[PDB]
């Protein structure tokens, strides 16, 4: 909720045209797990430049 | 001039149709896209 | 009143059982190291 | 002639054959019966219709067709199951088309003998498996920088009202979440795994049940 939700996810993944959106799900996702399992955690925030892969062949 | 109202006209249609038979929220479409309709019905 | 679709409800819920199952294999990498 | 009702029942095959609907016992003889009827009664079709007509391993023939008819039949496809909405590779169809020859020269009876195995067709693969796959992959990605990041107030977002929340509960309270899970999820990912037939991956279900062991877990330590 307090994310730039973009509610019509299936969509929003299927855009292509950025991927910022993209990735800050992602680590917002493995945040949520982590916190999760355990109640005390967190990741360094600095940067973690990240992939986009485009075919099976990759 | 210069206008897509082919365009404009297919996100419309697309909009009417979900907008008042599905009565649900339009988290999809956006104001530009209803402006673009209101072009459309203005010169058609 | 927020119009939350059931069915989209769907796919919100199943990405995370696959990034669990990811989580696993960091979890262990990160106390094992690459071998 | 009800035309009208045989295409309702008809879709309905393709439909799953193609992507793997979460509906279940669609097989009937008669049903595709009907199909091959309508395909033949409907003109424009014909042309899919001889194609799937194709179903035999000494004469396996699938005649060359320009790019052209090809798009054309897609769109034809892709309108009659009323999902323009995405397009799936032929390749896919005539993996389908295979199973189909499969069915035909399977004489099978009373016996519910269910085929369950994953499509094996396709054409000109190399056997592979994880050692393959290990040695590509690393090339492939290496050669590549990653995109980007930027920091967007990263840093652990936390929860809100109990009541707010509530809200979302009392709408998300009725529905059959319990079997959701099938409904889609894990149908979907079990399917997803015809990327081993891409290139012929010999994919076994021998690791994939490792789910079940794995899950005893959670009940051991209460």
């Amino acid at each position: 909720s307090t994310l730039e939700m973009t509610q019509p996810l299936l969509e929003i993944f299927r855009n292509k045209a950025d991927t910022r959106q993209i990735a800050a799900v992602v680590f917002s996702t493995l945040a949520f797990i982590h916190n999760r399992f355990h109640p005390l955690v967190t990741n360094f925030t600095n940067k973690m430049e990240f992939v986009v892969t485009e075919t099976n062949d990759t | 001039e210069l206008i897509n109202m082919r365009r404009y006209r297919n996100a419309a249609r697309k909009l009417i149709h979900h907008y008042s038979l599905n009565s649900t929220s339009s988290t999809e479409y956006k104001i530009s896209d209803v402006v673009m309709t209101m072009i459309f019905l203005l010169r058609s | 009143d927020f119009s939350i679709t059931e069915v989209e409800a769907t796919q919100y819920l199943t990405l995370l059982l696959t990034v669990e199952h990811a989580y696993l294999h960091y979890y262990i990498f990160k106390n094992y190291g690459v071998f | 002639i009800n035309m009208r009702r045989y295409r309702n029942a008809a879709r309905k095959l393709i439909h799953h054959y193609s992507l793997n609907s979460t509906s279940s016992t669609e097989y009937k003889i008669s049903d595709v019966v009907m199909t091959m009827i309508f395909l033949l009664r409907s003109e424009k079709y014909h042309s899919l219709f001889k194609l799937l007509e194709t179903t035999f391993d000494d004469y396996t023939c699938r005649p060359q067709m320009t790019q052209v008819q090809t798009d054309t039949l897609l769109d034809a496809v892709r309108s009659l199951l009323e999902m323009p909405s995405t397009t799936i590779d032929l390749t896919t169809v005539d993996i389908m088309r295979s199973s189909f020859a499969r069915c035909f020269n399977s004489p099978i009876m009373r016996y519910a003998k269910i085929v369950l195995l994953q499509n094996v067709a396709l054409q000109r693969d190399k056997r592979t498996t994880l050692e393959e796959l290990l040695i590509e992959r690393g090339e492939k990605i290496q050669m590549l920088q990653p995109q980007q990041y930027i920091n967007s107030g990263t840093e652990i977002p936390f929860c809100d009202d109990a009541e707010f929340l509530n809200r979302l509960l009392k709408h998300i309270d009725p529905y059959p979440l319990s079997r959701m899970y099938y409904n889609a999820a894990n149908t979907m990912f079990y399917t997803t795994m015809e990327n081993y037939a891409v290139s012929n991956c010999k994919f076994n279900i021998e690791d994939y049940n490792n789910i079940f062991k794995v899950m005893e877990n959670i009940r051991k330590h209460s």
